[PDB]
RNA sequence: GAACAAUAGUAAGCACAAUCAUAGCACAUAAAAACGUUAGGUCAAGGUGUAGCUUAUGGGUUGGAAAGAAAUGGGCUACA
RNA sequence: UUCGCCAGAGUACUACUCGCAACUGCCUAAAACUCAAAGGACUUGGCGGUGCUUCACAUCCACCUAGAGGAGCCUGUUCUA
């Protein structure tokens, strides 16, 4: 993809290699940001539409006590929340 | 609507006490069947719709099952799949898939230890087991489903049931099992009756095309049939009609081994002939072994003829024929 | 139709049930007939397990019926078989030694053989192409050929017979005529073959 | 002279061909749908292509 | 505004469906068939908008609406 | 950077004019008058004697039975009166 050029260390025989030095910098902030929103009693949702880790991700959220959605994503879920879920619904404060 | 259900529960118990008080029975055993027969008496509603009659039952059975509150005062959903839209169905899918992996993991360990102590218990044919219907499943998860979702869930159970079965899994699977009623097409053989030194006489009932036939057959007489006090040959001049009476007896090779008297009313010559034929077939089942009774059914003797004359529609010459349709 | 899709046609032949132990595959067929608990229709009024009936007679008897007089149609079919029998019996008496054991005195044998000679081998169906109709020959199915022979028999003896001559005797004459391959019905069968052979180059029009 | 007294051999083959053509015509449609001649039916290929669609945009 | 190995749709209302009737079920037949279309038919079932009549387009009495050159539609009885 | 072309539609690849081995020709190219629109692309619907696939169980063809149109009579319209 065109926007991933800065994050690529290089290409090895047609195979792109991701620069882990930039990954470590980003992952450090991502984990730090994830913990703080969990510290403040925030709702965290795990979203992953991939049919090889759906069970693993679903079990991962159960252990952490947080929510997961690895199934088919309905159209009006996050936007038209009152109709899909219920009258008064608290939207998730972070999505992974 | 938790409180509204609670209010209905307490007043129904109070209402039941009043009904028992006026009916003059024991309130400790005022069962629901007694309630229905009491209500049907006090309020005699003549209506063809069975669901439109007055009812007074357990409010849990009357009111549809309701969803519980899904979040606390702070808004956090109780279940961990609430944001998938269908928490109940997907939690069932997650648990079902987890059991398969545990069975696969357990079976993998057993193969490592070289032990196969499980057996396939999927075959429940003698009990007559069928899977849950989509409507029944929706009333178990208290959530609406779709045809694609139901088919996927059932197929997953088949994969779970096709693997080696553990004790915990079988209890989980059997909750989704339903038993069909007894299926059989054998008829009830009427026992022979003896009356006033009379031996081996049976009675049969037949009806076809507005014609009822009453046939009693004696197994101790020669070959003769007495219909309405007259000989059958005089009563059935048509050769075809007398062929109908032959058909049951000739099939069993007992043309001359039975003496019969019949009483048939209503209908034409063929309607009565068919009715008497049907009555003999049912009345002769007593004297014949069970195996040939099945042969009787396969030949169509024992099955009533459902073909009856239709009505005349308003605006048509006959039952199906319409008036001439002039296009222009 | 008051019968649902589950109901099936009953089996009437008694001999099919009395000797099942001489075969295995057929045993599996009828043991599953009731083991599947399949419903069975009521026995039709016309067909019966009497050994003196014949399926080709019942179909021919039904077509002779006009309106709803099954008694009259059966009466006519009874006399016609009698009339054929009387004529063959008389001819047997007035014959030489070699001619005696040639004449057939079985009306059922005559009736079955007569219709098998009146059946056309190849029919015609109009086909529309280019704004015109071309008579294209087709290999008519066995059921159509059998039905077509019966209709020709009834059509001939109803139209071009005299008013005085009765129906049972007129039909009896044509059965003997068809038994010897010289009746007008046989002539009509050949006429249909004449047209089919004439249009033998138009068979390419049909697409089946 | 249009008489089948000596055409029995030809007449039977014509009946045999009619039955032979009837049998093949009344069975080709059902089996050809799933026979596939080694190549998946159109319904299966449509689902396979939907899983790996083409991307004209972006 | 749909892709189920799912790609923006959601839950209710009416109709279909199910149910009810034709005294068992089943099948079949009845019954049902929304929103609209044809300024479709009905001021002469009755009511009524607008326009018209008021010793008259209102009310009553007596007598009378014949007739088929011909053309056609749907039927009964036939031509045995 | 530079040249050519474009000022509503119809009248108009026309009338008149200049040049041309063209002479029913080509190039150049108006106005009187009429209208308040002409025109480009798209959306839904209807339709198609457009193509592909599938289907009509009284049904379009193939095909089954009984009838109408022919005559008298009964009754209903049009016309005649
Ligand atoms: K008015
Ligand atoms: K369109
Ligand atoms: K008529
Ligand atoms: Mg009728
Ligand atoms: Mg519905
Ligand atoms: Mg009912
Ligand atoms: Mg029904
Ligand atoms: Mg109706
Ligand atoms: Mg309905
Ligand atoms: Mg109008
Ligand atoms: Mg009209
Ligand atoms: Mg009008
Ligand atoms: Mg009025
Ligand atoms: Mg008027
Ligand atoms: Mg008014
Ligand atoms: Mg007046
Ligand atoms: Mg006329
Ligand atoms: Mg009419
Ligand atoms: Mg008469
Ligand atoms: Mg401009
Ligand atoms: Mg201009
Ligand atoms: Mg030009
Ligand atoms: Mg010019
Ligand atoms: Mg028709
Ligand atoms: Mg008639
Ligand atoms: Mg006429
Ligand atoms: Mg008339």
């Amino acid at each position: 993809h065109r926007f991933m050029e800065p994050y690529l260390f290089g290409s090895r025989l047609g195979q792109d290699i991701i620069d882990l030095e930039q990954t470590a910098a980003h992952l450090q902030l991502a984990l730090n940001f994830t913990a703080h929103v969990a510290y403040r009693e925030g709702i965290i949702l795990f979203v992953s539409r991939h049919r090889q880790f759906a069970h693993l991700i679903e079990t991962t959220a159960r252990d952490c006590g947080e929510y997961a959605h690895t199934r088919y994503f309905k159209g009006g879920l996050l936007t038209n929340a009152p109709l899909l879920l219920g009258p008064g619904v608290r939207l998730p404060d972070l999505i992974i | 609507t938790v409180d509204f259900i609670k209010k209905q529960i307490e007043e129904f118990n109070i209402g039941k006490r009043h009904l028992a008080n006026m009916m003059g029975e024991d309130p400790e055993t005022f069962t629901q069947e007694d309630i229905d027969r009491a209500i049907a008496y006090l309020f005699p509603s003549g209506l063809f719709e069975k669901r439109a009659r007055p009812i007074m039952k357990h409010p849990e059975e009357i009111f549809p099952k309701q969803r519980a509150i899904q979040w606390g005062e702070d808004g956090r959903p109780f279940h961990f799949l609430f944001y998938t839209g269908k928490q109940s169905y997907y939690s069932l899918m997650h648990d079902t898939y987890g059991k398969l992996l545990d069975v696969e993991k357990h079976h993998n360990q057993l193969r490592a230890k070289d032990l196969l102590a499980e057996k396939t218990k999927i075959l429940k044919d003698p009990i007559g087991s069928r899977w849950l219907i989509k409507e029944e499943l929706e009333e178990m998860l208290v959530e609406k489903l779709s045809d694609q979702d139901y088919a996927q869930f059932i197929r997953l159970l088949e994969r779970l049931s096709a693997l080696p079965c553990g004790a915990t899994e079988e209890d989980f699977v059997n909750r989704f099992r339903r038993s069909i009623p007894i299926q059989s097409k054998k008829q009830l053989i009427e026992p022979l009756q003896y009356d006033e030194q009379g031996m081996a006489f049976s009675r049969g009932e037949g009806k076809r095309k507005t014609a009822k036939a009453e046939v009693v057959v004696y197994g101790q007489g020669s070959g003769r049939i007495d219909v309405n006090g007259v000989d059958y040959l005089l009563y059935f001049p048509v050769t075809q009609d007398r062929e109908q009476l032959m058909f049951p007896l000739h099939f069993l090779d007992r043309l001359g081994k039975h003496d019969m008297t019949c009483a048939v009313s209503g209908g034409g010559r063929s309607a009565q002939a068919g009715a008497v034929r049907l009555a003999m077939a049912r009345a002769l089942c007593s004297f014949v072994t069970e195996d040939e009774v099945e042969w009787m059914r396969q030949a169509g003797l024992l099955t009533a003829d459902p073909r009856v004359r239709e009505r005349k529609k308003p605006g048509q010459e006959g039952a199906r024929r319409k008036f001439t349709w002039k296009k222009r | 139709s008051r019968y649902g899709p589950e109901y099936k046609d009953p089996q009437i032949d008694k001999e099919y049930y009395r000797k099942p132990l001489a075969e295995q595959t057929e045993e599996e067929k009828y043991e599953r007939d009731f083991k599947k608990t399949q419903l069975i229709k009521a026995a039709p009024a016309t067909k019966t397990s009497s050994v003196f009936e014949d399926p080709v007679i019942s179909k021919f008897t039904n077509m002779m019926m006009k309106g709803g007089n099954k008694v009259l149609a059966r009466s006519l079919m009874t006399q016609t078989l009698e009339a054929v029998k009387r004529k063959q019996f008389a001819k047997y008496h007035a014959a030489s030694a070699e001619e005696q054991a040639t004449i057939e005195r079985n009306p059922y044998t005559i009736f079955h053989q007569a219709l098998k000679n009146c059946e056309p081998v190849i029919g015609l169906v109009p086909i529309l192409k280019g704004g015109h109709f071309y008579q294209v020959p087709v290999p008519l199915a066995d059921r159509r050929r059998r039905f077509l022979a019966m209709k020709w028999m009834i059509a001939e003896c109803r139209e071009k017979k005299h008013r005085r001559v009765l129906m049972p005797e007129k039909l009896s004459q044509e059965l003997l005529e068809a038994f010897h391959n010289q009746g007008p019905v046989i002539k009509r069968k050949h006429d249909m073959h004449k047209m089919a052979e004439a249009n033998r180059a138009l068979a390419h029009y049909r697409w089946w | 002279e249009f008489r089948d007294e000596a055409c029995r051999k030809e007449i039977q083959d014509f009946f045999d061909c009619a039955s032979r053509a009837e049998a093949a015509r009344k069975m080709r449609s059902i089996q050809e749908n799933l026979g596939e001649l080694g190549s998946l039916p159109p319904k299966k290929l449509n689902k396979l292509l939907h899983r790996f669609p083409n991307k004209p945009h972006v």
